[PDB]
């Protein structure tokens, strides 16, 4: 009922000597013009 | 044109090169094929690859391209070699039209019989040439740069491209039934780093042909 | 140059040489039977052949002559007779076989006391241009699996045949010693190809062998002179 | 459009009938796809299909339409009927948008579990109706001429057209999720012929949509 999306590693990771080994990795999302809701719903959770 | 998610992030800096003047023809799209990546390392001495046969299991319209048996599409092939500022290396990219596979006679007798299927299948892997001199079918590795090429420096860029028509044994041609050409990427200077650094070097290559044909016959 | 005729591809290709040795002995083993063949190997002779893999699309004619003398060089009154083989057309099997009187086969009777005379034949390749390597299977049939009678003779690349005889219900009295001499009209070629250096092993398939030799070992050291 | 030797005699007079006045629409080709002849006998009491995913085997692009989602195609149905001059019978021919199978709960206990896959799969070849008065749907035989139809007469016609466009459930609609219609043909008035003629009537239904779509989504 979902959609499924994946990150892989198309060609190995190469660094220069004298750089740090790893990082790490962040990311962002938002919605489009077209995206909307229809009907409210009683929702709450806390407290 | 993304398989669910896959957007990839591409150049858009490629050094454009044209292969003769001359742009491909008519019968006489979008897709661009992903290979494995290539691990390149100190004492590797260089690859080769056959088309079409091999390439119809890598693309997306390549697996269909099994059953495609006529062609008609321009060829604009990316190879992209990614490495560090620091990094010490040189590769040659060039394409042999009718690069007819040198298979090994050896042993006390001088004969063999008819070429094996092993050595006929590589794979959609690749296979290293055992004596990247002659290429493994005795031709001078000296004068291959009459043929169309391209430099590949680690100091200079870190991509190329080739574009290629169409050129047959036949004015009818079929693909399926007679290998076009290949490519062949050697290194000349073997590569040299520091020590710890990074040791493995990606090497990715990227075509886009048009379409095929389907053909068929019946009795 | 202003002058380059004598630099040109045809001039290049321009010279007549060695092509053929076919002998026809009185008596012996080598043709116990009065007659012989020769199939057309241009890439027999390594001095020639090296010449067409410098490109590997190429379109040639070609002119024959034919050449009869004894071990001493005297000429004796008797006729040779010559003819082409086409791919379609069967090979002569005896010396009385029934092809020598075919009328589809282009034959000429010629007397060799005659200074020699010299023939031609036209483009008889059914493909567009020659190639010397068909990347693919030697056969054109369906079947990859047996050994088929069309494997080595397929008709995408050979370009003929010829056979020798003397015609004549009486007895042959002379020794015959017959050379053969080639040399193309109109040649044109289109893609090059990089240039075959290394030691040749097989006749006419560019196998080759394990023991690796330089085509060049002259200089010693970049240092040295 | 032959597959090898695939030339089959085919009728140049067939009887145009329309839907509604309406021709079908565009987004919101030349391949006639053949199924296999279809034995009518005295006994007999009528067949039934289901569409898209019992066609998803016959037709040459309805064998790649297994993988295809969506759809944008007219329906031109073409269903012939080839008898002598001296047979007797009726055949009746219509569509049933969005028809139901009813499934049959006998036993001592008024009750099933959900649909079994037998009952779920009759194959390509198709079913027989089991009380084909109720359809085996509970739904009276009496009433199927209110939707479109066509009357087929051994003593008056061979052959008959159906055309008829995309109805579905929602605006966005998906062939290979959501069930569209199906075909029924039942006969009205069992055949009758002479003693030693032939026992065997051919049926053959003929029908040429256009195209469909791939679609896909990734994670």
């Amino acid at each position: 009922t979902t959609g499924l999306v994946s990150i892989w590693y198309q060609t190995n990771y190469v660094v220069p000597i004298g750089a740090p080994n790893t990082a790490y990795i962040i990311a962002l999302a938002a919605a489009q013009k077209n995206f909307t809701m229809q009907l409210c719903k009683d929702a709450s959770d806390i407290l | 044109l993304t398989i669910g998610n896959s957007t990839i992030t591409t150049q858009e800096a490629a050094n454009i090169i044209v292969g003769y003047g001359e742009w491909p023809s008519y019968c006489s799209v979008n897709r661009f094929y992903t290979l494995d990546t290539k691990l390149w390392e100190k004492s590797s001495k260089g690859w080769y690859w056959k088309f079409p046969d091999v390439l119809t299991e890598t693309g997306v319209f390549g697996q269909n391209a099994q059953f495609h048996y006529l062609y008609r599409s321009g060829f604009c092939i990316h190879v992209q070699c990614n490495a560090s500022k620091f990094h010490q290396g040189a590769l040659l990219v060039a394409v042999l039209p009718e690069y007819v596979i040198g298979t090994v006679a050896g042993g006390t007798g001088t004969e063999d019989s008819h070429p094996p299927y092993k050595q006929t299948q590589p794979g959609a892997d690749g296979f290293e040439l055992q004596h990247p001199y002659v290429l493994d079918a005795g031709i001078p590795i000296s004068q291959l740069t009459v043929c169309p090429h391209q430099w590949i420096n680690l100091r200079t860029n870190n991509c190329a491209t080739i574009i290629v028509p169409y050129i047959n044994a036949l004015p009818f041609d079929s693909a399926l039934n007679h290998c076009n050409f290949g490519l062949l990427v050697v290194p000349i200077s073997p590569l040299d780093y520091d020590q710890g650094a990074t040791p493995v070097i990606p090497i990715t290559i990227t075509l886009a042909p048009m379409c095929s044909e389907f053909a068929g016959l019946r009795q | 140059s202003h002058s380059t005729a004598e630099t040109t591809l045809d001039s290049f290709f321009s010279r007549a040489g060695l092509v053929g040795e076919i002998d026809l002995p009185l008596e012996g083993t080598t043709n116990p039977n009065g007659y012989a063949n020769w199939d057309i190997d241009i890439t027999g002779y390594a001095q020639m052949r090296r010449k067409v893999e410098l490109f590997t699309y190429m379109r040639f004619d070609a002119e024959f002559t034919f050449v009869a003398c004894t071990p001493t060089g005297q000429v004796v009154p008797q006729l040779l007779q010559y003819m082409f083989v086409p791919p379609g057309a069967p090979e002569p099997d005896s010396r009385e076989s029934l092809a020598w009187q075919t009328a589809t086969n282009p034959s000429v009777f010629v007397k060799l006391s005659d200074p020699p005379a010299q023939v031609s034949v036209p483009f008889m390749s059914p493909a567009s241009a020659y190639q010397w390597f068909y990347d693919g299977y030697p056969t054109f049939g369906e079947h990859k699996q047996e050994k088929d009678l069309e494997y080595g003779a397929c008709p995408n690349n050979m370009m003929g045949t010829f056979s020798v005889r003397t015609v004549g219900t009486s007895k042959s009295k002379y020794p015959l010693v017959i050379r053969i001499y080639m040399r193309m009209k109109h040649v044109r070629a289109w893609i090059p190809r990089p240039m075959r250096n290394q030691n040749y092993l097989f006749k006419a398939n560019p196998n080759y062998a394990g023991n690796f030799i330089k085509p060049t070992g002259a200089s010693r050291t970049a240092i040295t002179t």
